[PDB]
């Protein structure tokens, strides 16, 4: 709608980006590289002189044909895990967002005692640092385990539940947001008769949107990622997740490179997805026209 | 709307749940998770209950699963620095007694035995290797503690040898009989192959004092150190070993030696610095990026902006190992390219400050893409009438940034900057598997080196150094480097 | 609360599991006892953790080492084999599986460093380190290069420094003496600073890791590198003519590389010690035995005299064997923590020319003494 | 409905901006508000609404003392000064948002805001988003918001502002009605004199946070209770000649105009604590200056500014002895320069008088349409 | 700066805003727009600033194309109609924001500042934020961020819209203060007929879209164009009447009332308009016009009175001097001159008027 201009300022910019992409792709690129190449090395040259499918193959499902003659079935379930990934973050990313967004609303739009000691509990509480964490979370879940089964251990329930515990920053973020959009909004919606929920249910979460989306990614990314407390929970091989899966790669003395980074590849698949699909939710001046002055 | 006796109805089956939850954790022994368990509940019913704790029903639910999973595991931590917690004294002390009490020593010979029918009744056979001497039992029944006395026999037994099934499945009264020989020998099974005169090493004695019935040596619990120890004390120490209680001992060993304290501020220096100057260029690159990408002039933003984020798509853990390929000093390719453009080899891991470097755009590469995705989301708050405005002040794109954008975005990015500086003072992983910490500050007692976080340096001495794993160390200084994070969070 | 009657054991995820699992449905067969062979994730963490609490696996399955820790937490049950089975293993792989005196596990394979070359390059293999220089001139000529191993982690390296005299901690009579410590002597220093003049004369890059010496080997840029029977599957791969032979000597006497022993140890709150013994011993420890797990995923030289002499026909096993036999054990004392972070730094700071042989290892040893001290 | 302010104090801090103000609006009542900007006018609305805290005093509506009530329960709707429309739902769902959280039927909710959109001719705009609007687009959409609503109490804040002459008539006529129809309290501050004259069953006037003065529309500016209400009351303002007393009658005063002749004239116009030789301040307005050729007291000058209005023309006129300007105001299109010698006629009997405090003595002179 | 558009057209994808409108604006001429609420006023300024895309058309300023020359390098300046003030921005903030980025003088911005601040009565608000403000308070800090920059192009957006009537007239002055002072081209967007007929020196006159007229402030009053102009400029609207022999330089009609009076017009199925300043007394004129009081409403100053006409259906609006105590349902009768009498043709276009005004 604006009039835009010197179209140097592109060329330039485009130029000074693909370089920066380059730069910060060619790490990556090393990975499918390992991913490619056969047998496992983690060094090699970019394209490969010797590329084997096979690491693809049995992260896939598919069998193997070696060089003696039998057939190599996949050792792993690697697709289910990567579908465990994705129940166990996405579920858990709707819940911290949940979470986080009705927390954040009371601590931006209501006032009740010792507000500022909470939110600056909560900050500093979870900078503490995480050592002696992994001793304490196993007795929480083998306890909890026996009184509700569905939340103990080597579920994915306890999983989730435990993640549900890192808001602290994301109630701060969307904190944050909701006090950039101006309060006669909800004031007007209060005045039409809303209740303290329809204001933050109608009004306010549909203009807060963007940042939803960033809590949002932020869990899925974090979740699909992590692996000491999902791979001290869960027992089962097919219960684990595509983190905790691929740490059966990685050996005393050796590590198979390939299929590791087969499955580092995949994890990379599901967050790129999701990322793609928030973006409808990223939009710009979703306030306009809303308040003069 | 639904009804309104709805309510005090889900609240009755809630305040039923809770109570009937509290009183069968109560039972067989579970008290400590029945004490928070009640208040917990207690305050999330009275809240919902009154319609004037209002604000607390959006507050609670979110700090429930905070107390749960970061206080509850940070209290347990600090609990720990209290004790001595370790690889040495890990079990509790009823675990570390019952294993002394199932130690055994042998005492007299060694026999295989063998399981035979005698109709429906049974019958046992015993075989001295040593003399060539056989012996036989009466016919018995299976069932509880009883005596068998064998007899010396030249004869084989009727029944047909058993099963390793059949003695298997009657290993549990199998393990009660007591085979007396003729010679007059006490003789208990073993193994599922052989009978001997194996008997407990320690008796638990009545006033809590362990007796030894081979060495004839008494043994107290010395509830200072958490041994059992000879007597009054004597120099002879037992092995587990119990968690005992130990006050301040591993909060006052980090103020008590010269040693560990000789690289200390130096290193604390290096943490806070590679903390700021991350924290200062991961929001930096993730902010311009961020900019760049929403600007609508721009025609492939789309992919741009997804490739971008693949940095921190792609986990971590083997994109550092990969770093740590590329850096290489000798060969890896950054010095490769370096070398034909340029033509010099920098030493990333040999040179302090280089090694420094490398770990710091390394850091960058890991954490730009995070703040980006913030960024992302924080600008889609700033109205587009504000950069209308500009236009008419005459603001150019640089100008529009500082004077706008950046200003807009500092105040809620603060607590995100403060985070993300706690988070990478303690980034004890991306050192450990890149650098390792080196190269070595030469001449450091208790070792350390120049790319060395006060974590690293720490857990160094808490879990290498040769001590075991000392958990109530490593939770002693985690207290204390928490402490300082706290007054320098000021 | 362990589950009464029935065995769970925990092994690496690159042994092989279904092997175990065969066996151990024969076993099932045998005793109506059901066996399940569990292999998860960081399980020489996840055990102590466990067995703490009187929960976790009837049996583990690994390194000698880290159970000399077990055993010391008191999580490991004291095991009872006769002479006669004694006799049936290596004399001295029960000194590796020895707590206090007391034997704490079943020694099931053994590992070790050889010297791995390619035959096409090299037909015959040096038996002696000082022959290396005058080998590499003759090869670099034809633009390869002799020797390249993993320099920068101290296992790898250890070898050469102690095959003139150095050690880790002195092992007495069955005792390891924590206050005497052999990387200071006159023999660590020997072999130190011939590594270092290897790389002097540029025979050796002193920022070699293990991923660069493999990639150069299976590319055929090196005639000879050092490493273990798990690099064996990836040369196989490459399709290289290639042998596993002993190690070179140094100054005459011979390489001592570190011993690592395959264990499999009773969790000593575990209510089928006798169940667990019996299938350890008779079931798993057997030529029939051992032979289905190796099937699986080979265990290379085996505790088992029988089925090491069998094994032995492939010459790549008789190497590592015999290295075993001449090398070092790894101490299973904690102490060992500080060995490894204060020779790695030292072997590094020597041969990047940080500081010389002489002091880099009198540091070191100071280093290790002290922290066996405090 | 009956809203009702005692004593009613809002601080910001150390800064007041509303003082002790009372005022007592009756059921069916309109009331307009009328102040400088930035004086405490939507202050004023926003406690009555409950979007800001009373300091002290007691806020009636219904007779109930609402101080503490929830803005939702308080029977009060409002088209705020800067229109607050939801910019994420369209015009008509801003409109029906109201109804949408009450029990209301969906043709109820569809045929009442057709209906209402129709009045404020936003029909072809129904389904535009706020940022799809003009300026005076958003202000009918918050008027429309607020007359489905249909509330006990109508706050109008500033809502005709933004919109042309012949559109602000239309929209004047539809809430004349409406308050007829309904028969309800309307609230409605303006800065459109003609708005306040016209829609007015009583007019509020407001000054730093105090109540300069209430009453009906003739009221207040016939009978002006000081100084400032006269200024602010009529536009272009009140002329002010600084006098001199020279006798005093208890139905009149005598004063002297500052020019060179020093002439003197009787006014219609209260004694009361009025001595002689004391300075006033005589208020004459624009419309009431007479022309010369028929005048009892002429006042002479040089023009300074002239501007065709097309109906009227209005002459400012520099006349000696006088810092100030005389605004004067004539029928038709006048043919004057700037310089040209002017002449105007004052008419003792719509002469009004100030004393040094700013306080008006009561006008004795009876003008026509007053209670 | 002199500034011109030439054929200018702006589309929402189909929905025509602004229709092939052509203006001339010379350099140092204060020029207002008016329109009915949603004509296109906003969308036409916002062209010029370089807001909004120009479709098909040509933008002159300085005599040289700025249809695709970003806002910030056109030299223009404005105030907007929603204020769009910076909110972490004091009003000092706010004011002095335009100068410190075209070369700030440290001194030279607190004297302009101050300066401005003082007209605008906002000295005493310097250090506030926004939010601490009044509707007007803020819209006189918009004001005064663009005065403050002294751009060549003032572009006024209704600036005057949520002020009392007193302050207004105080802003008007000191507006055309800094117009004479400056020399400098100003396009002002008003609803205010006042702030129309004193301001400008040219009147544009804007209609969905389309430009209806323009012309000087009393020209569009004494003559308009067309049906439209005359309804708008003016207010209280001018009345129409519905009428039906020609002269040669004069044209007569017929009254649509039941005694059926014939008029002589001195212009060029018909429409007849008269202003309600027009109309006179009864027994003065010769055409009497008498009807039923409909409404009566009291001004102070003057009373506005509504009139019913038997076959009549709009209302007649008459204007008179002082207060008139006259009631609803009362019989009135009103005087219509002839010269000062409007005639619009079917479609709409004004026969031009023949008498000449003052
Ligand atoms: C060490 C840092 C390295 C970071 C480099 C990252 C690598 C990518 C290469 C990019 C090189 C930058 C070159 C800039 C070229 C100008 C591009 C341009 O001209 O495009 C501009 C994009 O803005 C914009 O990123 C504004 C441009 C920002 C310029 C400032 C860059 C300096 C960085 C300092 C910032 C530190 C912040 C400190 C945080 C505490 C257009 O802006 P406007 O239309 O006015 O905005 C308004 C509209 O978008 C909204 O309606
Ligand atoms: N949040 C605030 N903090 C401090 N002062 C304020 C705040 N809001 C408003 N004010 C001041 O209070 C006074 C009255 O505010 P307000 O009632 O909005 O004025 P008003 O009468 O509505 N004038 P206008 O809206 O311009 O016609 C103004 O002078 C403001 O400067
Ligand atoms: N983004 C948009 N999409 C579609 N139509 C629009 C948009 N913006 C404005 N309009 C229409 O364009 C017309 C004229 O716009 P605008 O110039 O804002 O009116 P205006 O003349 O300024 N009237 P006002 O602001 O009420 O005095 C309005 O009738 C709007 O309906
Ligand atoms: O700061 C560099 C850092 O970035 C990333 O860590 C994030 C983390 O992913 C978030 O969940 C949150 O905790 O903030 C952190 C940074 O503040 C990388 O994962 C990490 O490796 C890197 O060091
Ligand atoms: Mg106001
Ligand atoms: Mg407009």
């Amino acid at each position: 709608a604006m009039v835009q201009p010197q179209k140097a300022r592109l060329f330039i910019t485009h130029l000074l980006l693909l370089l920066f992409i380059a730069a910060i792709m060619f790490p990556l690129l090393m990975v499918v590289a390992i991913s490619l190449r056969q047998g496992n090395f983690a060094t090699g040259s970019l394209i490969p002189e010797q590329i084997s499918w096979d690491h693809w193959k049995l992260a896939l499902g598919f069998s193997v044909e070696q060089a003696d003659g039998r057939i190599t079935p996949p050792p792993f379930p690697v697709l289910l895990w990567l579908w465990n990934s994705v129940k166990v973050a996405g579920i858990s990313a709707i819940g911290i967002v949940a979470l986080s967004t009705t927390c954040a609303y009371a601590f931006a739009r209501m006032r009740f005692p010792g507000k500022a000691t909470l939110l600056k509990g909560m900050l500093i509480f979870q900078m503490f640092p995480a050592v002696l964490s992994l001793v304490a979370l196993y007795a929480l879940f083998d306890r909890l385990g026996e009184y509700i089964p569905f939340i103990g251990l080597n579920t994915h329930g306890g999983v989730i539940f435990a993640y549900l515990g890192g808001i602290a920053l994301h109630v701060w973020t969307i904190k944050g947001y909701f006090e950039t959009i101006d309060s006669s909004l909800e004031e007007a919606a209060a005045l039409d008769g809303a209740t303290p929920w329809q204001a933050f249910r109608l009004v306010l979460l549909p203009l807060s949107v963007p940042i939803l989306a960033v809590v949002f990614i932020l869990s899925f990314i974090a979740a699909i990622t992590e692996v000491p407390v999902a791979s001290l929970l869960l027992r089962d091989v097919n219960s684990y997740t595509l983190a905790v899966g691929m740490q059966q790669y990685l050996n005393p003395q050796n590590y198979l490179w390939g299929d590791f980074a087969a499955a580092a590849v995949m994890s990379a698949l599901p967050i790129t997805i999701v990322f793609l699909l928030a973006q409808r939710w990223l939009v710009n001046g979703l306030t306009a026209g809303g308040v003069k002055g | 709307w639904q009804s309104d006796a709805l309510k005090w109805s889900v609240l009755g089956l809630l305040g039923l749940l809770v109570g009937y939850l509290v009183v069968l954790m109560y039972a067989q022994g579970e008290y400590l998770f029945a004490i928070t368990t009640l208040i917990l509940s207690s305050a999330g019913l009275y809240i919902f209950a009154n319609r004037k704790a209002y604000a607390w029903r959006y507050v609670y639910p979110g700090m429930a699963g905070m107390g749960l999973f970061v206080l509850f595991p940070l209290v347990c931590t600090i609990a720990i620095a209290f004790t001595n917690y370790s690889s040495t004294n890990q079990l509790t002390f009823e675990r570390a007694q019952e294993v002394l009490l199932d130690r055994s020593w042998q005492a007299g010979k060694t026999y295989n035995f063998g399981l035979y029918p005698a109709g429906d009744e049974w019958q046992l056979a015993l075989s001295d290797g040593e003399t060539g001497k056989n012996y036989l039992s009466d016919a018995f029944k299976f069932g509880g503690e009883q005596k068998l006395q064998l007899k010396e026999t030249t004869a084989q037994p009727e029944g047909e040898r058993a099963n390793l099934r059949v003695i298997t499945q009657n290993r549990q009264a199998l393990s009660d009989i007591t085979a007396i020989l003729p010679d007059g020998n006490k003789v208990m099974m073993s193994s599922l192959r052989q009978f001997s005169g194996t008997q407990p090493l320690y008796t638990l004695d009545g006033d809590g004092t362990l007796t030894n019935n081979q060495s004839g040596v008494k043994y107290r619990p010395n509830n200072q150190i958490g041994f059992y120890q000879s007597i009054n004390w004597g120099d002879e120490k037992l092995s587990p070993g119990y968690t005992v209680t130990t006050g301040w001992k591993n909060f006052t060993r980090v103020f008590t030696d010269e040693g560990i304290q000789k690289p200390f501020l130096a290193i604390f220096v290096w943490t806070v610095v590679f903390s700021l100057i991350t924290v200062f260029l991961t929001v930096a690159v993730g902010m311009v990026l961020a900019c760049l990408v929403q600007w609508e002039a721009l025609r492939g933003k789309a992919v741009y902006r997804v490739l971008l984020i693949l940095p921190y798509a792609v986990p971590s853990f083997i994109s550092i190992l990969i770093f740590k390929g590329l850096f290489n000093q000798s060969f890896g390719e950054i010095n490769m390219m370096l070398s034909a453009l340029f033509g010099v080899k920098p030493a990333w891991f040999s040179d302090p400050t280089t090694a420094r470097t490398m770990l710091i755009i390394v850091n960058t590469w890991l954490g730009y893409p995070y703040m980006m995705i913030l960024c992302m989301g924080l600008l889609k708050a700033i109205p587009d009438d504000l950069y209308e405005a500009s236009a008419m002040d005459g603001a150019g794109p640089f100008q529009n940034f500082f004077k706008i954008t950046l200003p807009l975005l500092i105040k809620p990015l603060t607590p995100l900057m403060i985070a993300s500086f706690a988070f990478n003072f303690n980034n004890f992983v991306l050192i450990q598997l890149l650098t390792n910490g080196g190269p070595d500050r030469l001449g450091t007692t208790t070792p350390a080196g120049y790319t060395d976080l006060l974590v690293n340096y720490t857990y160094r001495i808490a879990f290498e150094g040769g001590g075991g794993q000392d958990f109530g160390l490593a939770a002693a200084i985690a207290t204390l480097i928490f402490l300082l994070v706290g007054a320098l969070a000021i | 609360k362990i589950e009464e009657g029935k065995l769970v054991i925990w092994i690496n995820g690159d042994k092989g599991y279904n092997g175990l699992a065969e066996v151990g449905k024969k076993f099932e067969k045998d005793t109506g006892i059901k066996v399940t062979v569990e292999h998860p994730d960081k399980l020489e963490e996840k055990f102590p953790q466990v067995a703490a609490t009187g929960d976790g696996p009837d049996i583990i399955f690994w390194a000698h080492d880290r159970f000399g820790g077990y055993a010391q937490s008191g999580l490991l049950a004291e095991i009872t084999p006769d002479k006669a089975f004694q006799d049936k293993l290596y004399p001295f792989t029960w000194d590796a599986v020895r707590y206090n005196g007391k034997l704490i596990a079943y020694p099931i394979a053994v590992e070790a460093l050889s010297l791995i070359y390619n035959k096409d390059l090299l037909p015959n293999p040096p038996k002696t380190w000082e022959e290396i220089p005058a080998l590499d001139k003759e090869l670099k000529a034809k633009g390869k290069s002799a020797l390249m191993f993993n320099l920068q982690e101290p296992y790898f390296t250890w070898p050469l420094i102690a095959a003139d005299g150095g050690y880790a901690f002195k092992y007495e009579n069955g005792k390891y003496d924590i206050k005497d410590v052999g990387v200071d002597n006159a023999g660590a220093k020997a072999g130190l600073t011939f590594l270092v003049d290897l790389i002097k004369n540029k025979h050796m890059n002193a920022d070699t890791d293990y991923s660069i010496a493999e990639a150069a080997f299976n590319k055929g840029e090196t005639a000879m590198t050092i490493n273990g029977p798990w690099a064996w599957s990836n040369i196989d791969t490459s399709k290289v003519n290639y042998g596993v032979t002993v190690l070179p000597t140094f100054k005459g006497q011979p390489s001592k590389p570190f011993v690592g022993v395959l264990s499999a140890g009773i969790n000593a709150a575990s209510p089928n010690k006798e169940l667990a013994k019996e299938f350890l011993e008779n079931y798993l420890l057997t030529d029939e035995g051992l032979e289905a797990v190796n099937k699986d995923k080979p265990l290379g030289a085996v505790a088992l005299k029988s089925y090491e002499e069998e094994l032995a026909k492939d010459p790549r096993i008789a190497a590592t064997m015999e290295n075993a036999q001449k090398g070092e054990i790894m101490p299973n004392i904690p102490q060992m923590s500080a060995f490894w972070y204060a020779v790695r730094t030292a072997v590094i700071n020597a041969a990047s020319g940080r500081q010389t042989v002489d002091e880099a290892l009198k540091d070191a040893q100071t280093r290790i003494t002290k922290a066996s001290a405090s | 409905a009956s809203v009702q302010l005692q004593n009613v104090t809002k601080a910001w801090g150390e800064v007041v901006v509303s003082k002790d103000i009372n005022l007592d609006i009756h059921e069916g009542e309109f009331v307009v508000f009328v102040g400088p900007s930035g004086c405490g006018k939507s202050t004023l609305l926003r406690m009555i609404a409950g979007l800001e805290t009373i300091t002290s005093g007691d806020l009636f509506i219904g007779e109930k003392r609402m101080n503490d009530t929830p803005p939702a329960e308080r029977g009060v709707g409002m088209v705020f000064q800067s229109y607050a429309l939801y910019p994420h739902l369209s015009v008509a769902e801003n409109m029906s948002f109201g109804l949408k959280l009450a029990g209301a039927k969906k043709e109820v909710i569809n045929q009442r805001v057709n209906q209402v959109a129709e009045v404020l001719q936003l029909a072809h705009l129904l389904d535009r988003k706020p940022k799809a609007l003009s300026g005076g687009q958003r202000q009918r959409v918050a008027i429309g918001r607020t007359l489905v609503a249909e509330p006990s109490v109508f706050l109008l804040d500033e809502p005709l502002s933004n919109l042309d002459a012949a559109l602000r008539v239309q929209m004047r006529i539809e809430i004349s009605r409406l308050h007829k129809r309904l028969g309800r309290t309307m609230i409605y501050v303006t800065h459109d004199q003609v708005e306040a004259m016209t829609l007015a069953d009583k007019i509020v006037v407001l000054d730093a946070g105090r109540v300069a003065q209430v009453g009906k529309p003739l009221e207040l500016y016939h009978y002006p209770a000081d100084r400032f209400v006269a200024g602010f009351i009529g536009s272009p303002k009140m002329n002010f000649l600084p006098v001199k007393v020279t006798a005093t009658a208890i139905d009149q005063v005598q004063v002297e105009l500052p020019m060179p002749n020093r002439q003197q004239v009787w006014l219609p116009v209260e004694s009361r604590d009025v001595q002689v030789g004391a300075n006033m301040s005589l208020g004459i307005r624009p419309e009431h200056l007479l022309p010369s050729d028929i005048a009892d007291v002429i006042l002479e000058g040089e023009v300074q500014v002239v501007e065709q209005l097309g109906n009227e023309t209005q002459i400012h006129i520099q006349i000696p002895s006088i810092r100030q300007n005389l605004v004067y105001r004539q029928n038709d299109v006048v043919l004057v320069e700037e310089g040209a010698t002017f002449a105007i006629g004052l008419p003792p009997e719509r002469c009004h008088l100030f004393r040094e405090d700013g306080t008006a003595c009561r006008r004795l002179h009876k003008e026509p349409g007053v209670a």
